């Protein structure tokens, strides 16, 4: 239903489903896949709708937190957010 | 013995006595915090040209 | 110098079209005048006796080629040493002049890489590979290692060997670091299938000989022409008449040989009397094949008469699975061969176990079977019988 | 800035048409391409990109 | 190598000239 960043929004099945589906096509190109992804820009205005699409799309399992406070102030509650996630 | 122990090394301590029983492992592979010293990087030769 | 790696062999794997053979003879006598190599020329004329259609008069008396002398003499001393000892002694002057005052990390290496690569217009054996070492052992990179690579590569058609050719550079290619790299794919993939030709397995060389990457040749491996030719006649033995249309005509480096190269003939003989089924016209390309591919082939020209007969009868064993009852002198008679020869052929690859099907003559009742079925399905277990028990019994003598 | 501090400020030289070239006959390496791919006639379409 | 590898008649190429010759004299 959203529109018009089409240009930009290639990567929504290249970046993500692609390489978890056919992951010999990189081989037979030679460039690194786009494992890292950053993304800056205000929330809410199309940013963060773009990531509650992809779950659609995609319909696997998909895991959103939003780590802010997410991780402890006081020894030991921090580690166990830095693993087994 | 006391010469057998090298600095920075990981041992074996009692709970209560805190007693070193024996040497277990060695220094830890890790070194400082970040380590960005590399020696024969990936460029060799021929990388960047000009 | 590639020119020089092709016209040393293919001269003596062709007995037929005196034409094609003047290609490989009158382009030599030219470069060896330029060239500094008297012992690799030799090597060609020392294989004479028990020949077909040789270039020279020694013992027999052919010669049908347009070029009569490929002989070795003293003439060619004239120009040889001109050029031979002159810069040997002239690159290795430099050479002084680089280890006393250690000038770079590449002038060492470069110096070797310019000798050893000048060694083989030389034409000389130790220095083309020990000698060679030096730069080796200077330069650690894989991106140098290619001209001591290329250097052996091009060997395959200087000593005329499939074998040792990438046993010494098997170490040299494997290494640690593959990755993608495209340059790679070329040199790997083009001696991988040429070594599986003797053991006719196919299979490995279909994915790798067969499908090809550069649409234009490497040059000092083979040639534009010989690349797209080893695809069309290997990929109809192993790629099935399906694979057929979806990747030999997908590719595009077919569309450009039809509308090119018309010579080879077989892609509009092989390929579409297969895609139609078609035996009458299949049979007379046999042979019109044979002549201008098989006979100039380069690697499967030793073993080819029993190669062609083999695919002559899987184009009608694949139609025979299409029709249930038909007559022997029906369908047969007017695809121009005789009945006599066809029972032949077809009678000796009984015990090949290449026949599950139903051939007759004197009635002429010629149906299908299903040779998948419970016998060939527990054939696996006594295939193995003897060989499962080879090395259990062979090293459970002192040790166990 | 010392004499024998520091010695010579070292310029590098501007892209050019062989300039552009210079990443193309190396990371061209371990990417796949073709043989119609000319390095330098393909550079010459370009501007602005070297290193 | 068995000896079908090795045996080579070599009787493919007159064997296939004759055969195109035998059906065009039948018209």
């Amino acid at each position: 239903d959203v529109g018009g960043l089409d240009m930009q929004k290639q990567e929504i099945r290249e970046a993500v489903e692609l390489p978890l589906v056919q992951a010999d096509l990189y081989e037979q190109i030679g460039i690194d896949p786009p494992r890292g992804v950053l993304l800056y820009g205000p929330p809410g205005t199309g940013k963060t709708m773009l990531v509650k699409a992809v779950a659609n799309s995609t319909k696997a399992a998909f895991i959103r937190v939003n780590g802010s406070e997410f991780v402890h102030k006081y020894l030991g509650e921090g580690p166990r957010m830095v693993r087994d996630v | 013995n006391v010469k057998d122990l090298k600095a920075s090394q990981r041992v074996c301590l009692r709970s209560d006595s805190y007693m070193l029983h024996k040497v277990l492992e060695n220094k830890a592979d890790p070194l400082v915090s970040l380590m960005m010293v590399e020696k024969v990087p990936d460029s060799t030769y021929d990388m960047v040209g000009g | 110098n590639y020119e020089v790696s092709e016209k040393a062999f293919l001269l003596t794997q062709s007995k037929v079209s005196i034409e094609q053979r003047k290609e490989a003879a009158e382009f030599v006598l030219a470069k060896i005048k330029e060239e500094e190599m008297a012992p690799y020329y030799k090597y060609l004329c020392e294989e004479y006796l028990v020949n077909n259609g040789q270039s020279d008069l020694e013992h027999d008396e052919k010669s049908d080629s347009l070029n009569e002398w490929i002989k070795f003499d003293q003439e060619l001393y004239n120009e040889l040493c001109k050029k031979n000892e002159s810069k040997i002694k002239e690159l290795n002057e430099k050479i002084q002049k680089l280890e006393e005052d250690d000038e770079g990390e590449l002038e060492q290496a470069q110096a070797w890489i310019n000798l050893g690569e000048y060694y083989a217009q030389i034409g000389d054996k130790d220095n083309a590979e020990k000698t060679l070492g030096k730069s080796l052992s200077k330069a650690i990179s894989t991106g140098a290692k290619i001209d001591v690579m290329l250097t052996i590569a091009r060997l395959g058609f200087f000593y005329n060997d499939q074998l040792y050719v990438k046993e010494k550079l098997e170490a040299v290619n494997s290494m640690i670091e593959k990755g993608g790299d495209w340059e790679r794919r070329n040199r790997y993939k083009t001696y991988y299938g040429i070594h599986c030709l003797a053991v006719r397995n196919f299979k490995e060389a279909a994915k790798l000989l067969v499908d090809s990457l550069a649409t234009f040749t490497s040059i000092e491996l083979t040639s534009y022409e010989s690349i797209a030719t080893y695809a069309s006649v290997t990929g109809l033995f192993t790629l099935e008449r399906t694979d057929l249309k979806s990747k030999v005509i997908d590719s595009p480096e077919l569309l450009s040989l039809i509308s090119t190269t018309a010579a080879l003939q077989s892609i509009s003989s092989l390929t579409i009397s297969l895609y139609a089924s078609d035996y009458a016209s299949y049979f007379p390309y046999l042979l019109e094949t044979y002549a201008n591919v098989l006979i100039p082939c380069k690697y499967l020209n030793r073993h080819a008469d029993f190669f062609v007969r083999e695919m002559r009868r899987k184009v009608y064993a694949q139609l025979l699975e299409s029709y249930k009852t038909l007559s022997l002198k029906s369908m047969a008679s007017a695809f121009g061969v005789s009945v006599a020869f066809l029972d032949n052929d077809l009678g000796k690859f009984i015990p090949n176990k290449q026949l599950n099907c139903v051939i007759d003559r004197v009635n002429g009742i010629v149906e299908t079977n299903r040779p998948d079925n419970k016998n060939a399905q527990y054939h696996l277990l006594v295939k193995q019988g003897d060989g499962l028990l080879t090395k259990l019994q062979k090293y459970g003598a002192a040790v166990r | 800035l010392r004499p024998g501090r520091i010695d010579r400020k070292i310029e590098f030289p501007p892209p050019s048409v062989a300039a552009r070239a210079e990443i193309l006959r190396i990371h061209s390496r371990k990417m796949n391409l073709t043989r119609g791919i000319n390095l330098r006639k393909v550079a010459e379409k370009m501007n602005g990109c070297s290193g | 190598e068995n000896w079908d590898d090795v045996e080579v008649d070599d009787d493919f190429t007159n064997e296939l000239k004759a055969e195109l010759d035998r059906y065009k004299r039948e018209n």
